[PDB]
């Protein structure tokens, strides 16, 4: 019986949500791709074998391979949008 | 061979590419077709002077190709274009 009369206030903000994904596509799709080295800036030199240096101490350098990989949380599209906008919602990893 | 710590082979020259530069990208693969045809300048040369050491190439994209061919010597952080002789002929004091 509470779900029912609180059944009015689901529907405004998932309606609300549904339009902030689709301009959060608008503004961010694609956008959010970057390459394993931040030293290459699009997936046609983001390829092979880079040195990485660790914890930025030039005298340990160790061999990577750079992939030009996503963020888990992206608005490639409405759905995606969608489970981002949830996380921020919840002030969960919103920062990052 | 003689007057080489190493094995080496005549047939060809080796090339090294350092492990930041990609192989297989367009100015690498672009390299490496007229730098081909130093393989058979490397072969004449050696045929007029027998005791001549290694000849090798320096490319401004950062591959070096040398001759004759032997496998190259932890992680390797050689680049052609830091060597100090690569350094002389690309200006001047
Ligand atoms: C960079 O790569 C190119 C592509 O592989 C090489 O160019 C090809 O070399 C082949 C071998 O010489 C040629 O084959 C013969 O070439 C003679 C010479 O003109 C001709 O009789 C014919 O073109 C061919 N003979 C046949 C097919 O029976 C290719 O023609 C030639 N071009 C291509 C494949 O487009 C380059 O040699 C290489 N760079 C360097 C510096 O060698």
């Amino acid at each position: 019986v509470a779900i029912r009369t609180i059944g009015n206030i689901m529907i405004v903000t998932t309606l609300l949500q549904f339009m902030f994904a689709c301009i959060g596509v608008q503004l961010f799709k694609g956008k959010f791709y970057r390459c394993t080295d931040e030293a290459k800036s699009n997936p046609e030199e983001c390829r092979g074998l880079f040195i990485l240096y660790k914890d930025g101490d030039v005298d340990s350098p160790v061999v990577r391979e750079r992939i030009w990989q996503n963020s888990d949380f992206n608005f490639d599209n409405v759905l995606s949008a969608m489970m981002a906008l949830f996380t921020v919602s919840t002030f969960e990893g919103w920062p990052a | 061979d003689a007057n080489f710590g190493r094995q080496i082979s005549y047939q060809h020259a080796a090339v090294h590419i350092p492990t930041d530069i990609y192989e297989g990208s367009t100015i690498v693969l672009n390299e490496l077709n007229w730098t081909s045809a130093l393989d058979e300048v490397f072969k004449k040369n050696r045929e007029e002077d027998p005791s001549l050491l290694w000849q090798v190439f320096g490319s401004a994209t950062g591959l070096a190709r040398y001759y004759p061919a032997s496998p190259w010597v932890k992680i390797d952080l050689y680049d052609v274009r830091r060597r100090p002789w690569y350094i002389q002929g690309a200006a001047s004091p």
